[PDB]
Order: C-alpha cells, then structure tokens, then sequence
C-alpha cells in the first residue's frame, strides 16, 4: 500500500529552485523524485529539477526532456544506490489541464505509476504545502495522498539547530463546512452521501464532549482536589519566604 | 579581512546526509556557491564524491564525476563554482584527518579563498552536532588584517600556513521558515487525535500523580526537598490545565 | 581621516577639498591600499559636512556603493548619515532605505543601518514613519 514519507530537503529544494530559475506565475516548474517505493512505505529520499518549458500558442503544449532523466538517475545511484525515479514534481500554478498530461509521458521511464507531488513551494498557502496525488487518469481524477516528513537521524538534529489551539482547529473546521455549502449550491446549479451524513446527526448532541461530560465530571472533582493540595503547598512555601524577610529585619534591629 | 561562513539549510543538511553515510573510512566532496567577501560568504549547496578505496585525499576528487555533475546542475539552475570542499573523517581540533589538509594545500595554489569544512558523526550523536571548518593561513591578508600582533606575525613569516577556525552560521529564507511550521497539517489534525486518546489513558495518569503526591508530602515531613515540592506542584497544575482542556 | 576629525564644525573648505579625492579614487579599487585611502576619505567628508546637508557629498559617496568596495562602502554609508544629519530629504530616507536591502556585502549593510538612524536626528514624531520601516 501507500504511506508516503518526504525528505525536508525535498520541500526546501523545490522552494529555492523556483526562485533561482526566475520562474513566474504562469510558468510551471516540474521535477522528479526518487528513493525506494516498491514497499508499503514510499520513501522519498531525494529529488531533482527537470528542464520544462511551455509554448505561447497553447500553454498545455510543453517540452520535457527524457535524456536528463536517462543519465541523471545513473549519477543518483553512484552516491546512494537505491534512489532511482518513480515519479515527479510540481510547484504550480496547480491543477492545470496538462498537469494531467505529464502522466502519460512520465509513464515512459518509471517502474510503477508516476507519483505526483504537487507542492506549494513558494510556501504562500495556509496550512499544508503538500498537494500530493497518485497520478491516475480515468481525467485529472487525482485522489490525494496524506503524508509529509519522516527524515534521517542526522537531519532532524540539524533541523532543530536551524530553527534555534482548540480555536485554530475550529476555525479550519468552520471554513471547510462553509466551503462545502458553497460547493453544494454550485453543484446543484451545474447539474441542472455517507461522509456528509456522518460529518450533522453525530455532532448535533464541546458538542460531543456533552455526552461524555457525565463520566468526566467524577474524575473532574478528583483532579480539582489534586490542584487544591498544590495551592496549600504554595501557601506553605510562601510562609517560609515571609519568615526569611522577618529574620533579616530582626537582625537589622539587633544591629 | 577573513571569512564568516553562512551555510544554507539544504547545504547544512546535505553535509550531514553524505557525511553520515560515507562514514569514517571516508567519502569526499565539493561545496558550491559564491560570495562577495569581507563579511559575506555563502554555501548554497553541496554534492558528494563517490567513495574511492584510497581514503579521502586529492586522488578521490573524480574530475569526470565533478564535471558531469556541475554541467547537470547548471541545466537546472543550481550550478555555481567551488567555494571549498567538505567531508567526513575521525574528527580533530587540529585537522580532521591528515588527508584533508594535504588535499586542501593543492587547492590552495589555485584558489586563495577555499575552505575545508567537515562534520564528524561520532560526536554528532550526543544530540548536538560537532562540525568544524578550518582553513590554512595566507600571507599578506591575515597580517594586513586581523604593540600589534607579534605572535601571529612570527607565525606567518615562519610556517606560512597553519590551521585557524572559521565560524559556523546559517542563513535561510523566510519562505522555508514559514512552511516548516505547518508540518512541524499532521500537527493540527494530530493534535485533535492526541486530545481524544489522552482522555482514554487518563485512568492511569490519574493514579500516578496520586502516588507522586504521597511521596511528596512524606518528603517534606522527613526534612523538618522544598524545592522539588514546588516544581512537583507546578507540574501537577500544568497537567490539570491539560486534563480540563481535553474535555 | 584625521583632517575630517579636526575640521568638523567648519568643514566648508574641507568638504570641497575632500570631494575632489572621492571623485578621483572611485576608479581605483584594485588594491586594499586604495580601499583604505578611500575609506578615510569617506569618513572625513561625512564628518566635515555635518549639520547642513549638502546633496553633493551624498551623491559622491553613493557611487562608491555602486562600485561595491568592501571597506570603503562602510565609511560612505555612515558618511551620508553624518552629512545629512537632522536636515535630510524625505527622498534621501527612501533611496537609502531601498539600498540597504539591495546591498549584499555585510559591511555596506551594517553601515547603511547605522547610516539610517543618524539622518533622523531631532525629528521626534516626524521620524515615526521611518521607525516602523526599519523594524
């Protein structure tokens, strides 16, 4: 199966690459990823920029090489064996008509099915940058795949050296529902189950936490009593401080 | 003056990735970028040389490899010139191996601003990376720049080259910095899940703080310790704030 | 550098005198011997022309930045701030402010930071716009 682990180097390369090649809005940057993917856990362990150009006449007419792919994987192999190519890279502008159409060409020199990592590697979006997709036709049919990170023991320690709640999640929740409604209205208009049906009745009854509140309450007294002992304890420590001050004053008066 | 070495996120990480896998019994390699000197030197990127059975010396820089790699980098925007060379070695405060200096010296007849940087993964598993950068001294620069320096003046008229330590710094963009901290979606959705499963386990976590408190009170008796108790009190407060938040 | 120290507070002659040295030595940057000469040159002129604001000096020290010499750019940057002290153009603030961002030598960047602080001397609330911009 699938369960995808993604190098922080992948995200950071894609970022740096887009500015450094002077790639604007209304030009794509396309790439390759390789690692190990013949396993239940797809390991993305490296990646590389691919030469990509798109024409004035129609911008779903485009050029990707395959020779930069022929001999570059056989330089990837030579530092770390097991870092052949299984798929591909995108920075956006996202979800175009010919963003389907790199799939049939990338099927020519992959060993399973092109894995499509679109990533918002300008880091401009809000939330996830990773718009991961298994590249399946049928058109831009595009089942998404959830999973970023897992990296090496050395890299994570290095990451931390570089860098050195309920509401935020609720606001996200509100925005999805609000978006979902807007879509449903649009969808009726254009046209002229179960997941939605569990997302209404189930939550109707902090909402869920209500039913639970009965059980919570009993333990809730107990954990409250525990905080009260701690308050007494702070008072006890306090009394010593008052004495310390009291002593000093007393010595100053003798003297 | 002399150099201050800004290493990029991807450069630092590549240095650690290659060095660890290439182990002592070494792999060697090249640093890429450029700078305009006297206070700005940048290492953008790095790549690995492919292990050669004569340890990590000038003989291990495969010139065809480096040439093919530089050309291919160029076609994807990432190619630049050598700003020095890096590796992996036994680790020394006087130079990580004998080979790295003897390689560095050949480079030094060409360049006059090329560094040797190595990270040693032996001492980078105490949870704090041990990384060094050293270069040899040059005449007519490190005496013209930094009684005056009698010491370093007799040193340069003398040896002509000797190790000196270069500073470790970092430089990274804001774009990287923003979009690490939404990974480190998994964190927000993971946060909901974690709250739910915490309330499940609370049966046990309850009981142990009950125990902690019994020890705590007993302790204060024996003394008559206080410090622990206060820390011990604070912690318990934090945990309840969390227990209440869950539900 | 030492002449510019003395003749601050009555730099009228010395500013002009020094200016002729600035324009001269803008070509020469091939040796650290000239960078140290042009470095004093920039200190001096900024110091001599303090308290009045001569745009003539500002424009001269600015071409030393475009030629991008590592020592001399620190003295020129700080020098524009000294010269224009408390009597700057609003335009001068904006041009200076953009150039900090442009410059990729550490020293020129350091000198334009301090440079920007000087040029607002005595403004009070009138500097509030620039405080925000630097932060």
């Amino acid at each position: 199966h699938e369960k995808v682990t993604i190098a922080p180097l992948v995200l950071l390369s894609a970022l740096d690459h887009y500015e450094r090649t002077q790639t604007k809005e209304n030009k794509r940057c396309v790439g390759v990823i390789l690692g190990d993917a013949n396993s239940s856990t797809i390991r993305v362990t490296n990646s590389f920029a691919l030469p990509f150009e798109e024409d004035e006449k129609n911008s779903d007419v485009w050029f990707l090489d395959h020779n930069y792919i022929e001999n570059m994987n056989e330089m990837c192999k030579k530092i770390n064996a097991k870092e052949k190519l299984i798929g591909w890279y995108h920075s956006g502008p996202k979800l175009r008509a010919s963003d389907l159409k790199i799939n049939e060409l990338f099927k020519k020199y992959t060993q399973n099915n092109p894995l499509l990592l679109i990533v918002d590697v300008k880091q401009q979006g809000v939330g996830l940058p990773t718009d991961a997709y298994v590249a399946i036709e049928q058109e831009k049919t595009f089942l998404h795949l959830p999973c970023t990170i897992e990296a090496e023991e050395a890299e994570e320690i290095g990451v931390e050296h570089l860098l050195r709640i309920r509401l935020t999640n609720q606001l996200k929740s509100l925005k999805g529902l609000q978006s979902k409604l807007k879509d449903v209205v649009e969808y009726l208009d254009k046209v002229i189950h179960t997941i939605l049906g569990k997302l209404q009745d189930v939550f109707n009854l902090n909402n869920l936490q209500k039913a639970l509140t009965v059980k919570t309450n009993d333990e809730l007294m107990v954990i409250y009593i525990s905080n009260l002992v701690r308050s007494i304890i702070a008072f006890d420590d306090l009394i010593e401080n008052k004495i310390q001050n009291k002593k000093i004053q007393e010595q100053r008066v003798k003297d | 003056t002399k150099e201050t070495v800004y290493i990029s996120s991807i450069a630092l990480l590549k240095m650690l990735k290659h060095g660890r896998a290439g182990v002592p019994m070494e792999v060697m390699g090249l640093m890429l970028g450029e700078f305009v000197d006297d206070y700005t030197v940048n290492v953008v990127d790095v790549f690995a040389m492919p292990q050669s059975g004569t340890g990590v010396s000038v003989e291990a820089v495969d010139d065809v490899f480096q040439a093919k790699m530089m050309d291919m980098l160029k076609q994807t925007g990432r190619d630049q010139m050598v700003v020095g060379w890096y590796h992996s070695h036994p680790g020394f405060g006087c130079w990580l191996s004998s080979v790295d200096v003897n390689t560095q010296k050949s480079f030094e007849q060409l360049n006059s601003r090329a560094v040797a940087v190595v990270v040693d993964p032996i001492q980078s598993v105490k949870g704090k990376v041990v990384i060094d950068a050293f270069r040899l001294i040059d005449t007519g620069a490190l005496i013209n720049n930094l009684l005056n320096k009698a010491n370093i003046q007799a040193l340069i008229h003398g040896l002509n080259r000797h190790y000196y330590s270069l500073n470790i710094d970092y430089h990274k963009t804001a774009k990287e910095t923003k979009m690490l901290m939404n990974l480190h979606y998994e964190e927000k959705e993971e946060s909901n899940l974690a709250a739910t499963k915490s309330m499940v386990k609370i049966a046990e976590q309850y009981s142990k703080r009950i125990e902690e408190e019994k020890e705590l009170t007993e302790e204060e008796l024996k003394t008559r310790p206080k410090k622990h108790l206060s820390e011990t009190a604070d912690e318990t407060l934090e945990n309840n704030i969390v227990s209440v938040l869950t539900a | 550098y030492g002449l510019g120290l003395i003749y601050a507070g009555f730099g009228r002659d010395t500013t002009d005198y020094l200016k002729n040295i600035i324009v001269e030595n803008s070509g020469t940057s091939g040796d650290e011997d000239v960078d140290v000469l042009l470095h004093g040159a920039s200190l001096g002129i900024g110091l001599a022309a303090m308290g009045s604001a001569n745009i003539e000096v500002y424009e001269a020290l600015k071409e030393v930045l475009y030629n991008d010499s590592a020592t001399s750019g620190e003295a020129a940057a700080l020098g524009m701030g000294l010269c224009m002290l408390g009597t700057g153009k609003p335009e001068a603030i904006h041009d200076m402010f953009t150039y900090s961002q442009e410059t990729q030598h550490g020293n020129i960047t350091r000198g334009l930071a301090v440079g920007l602080a000087l040029i607002n001397y005595g403004r009070q609330e009138l500097a509030d716009d620039l405080i925000t911009k630097m932060l």
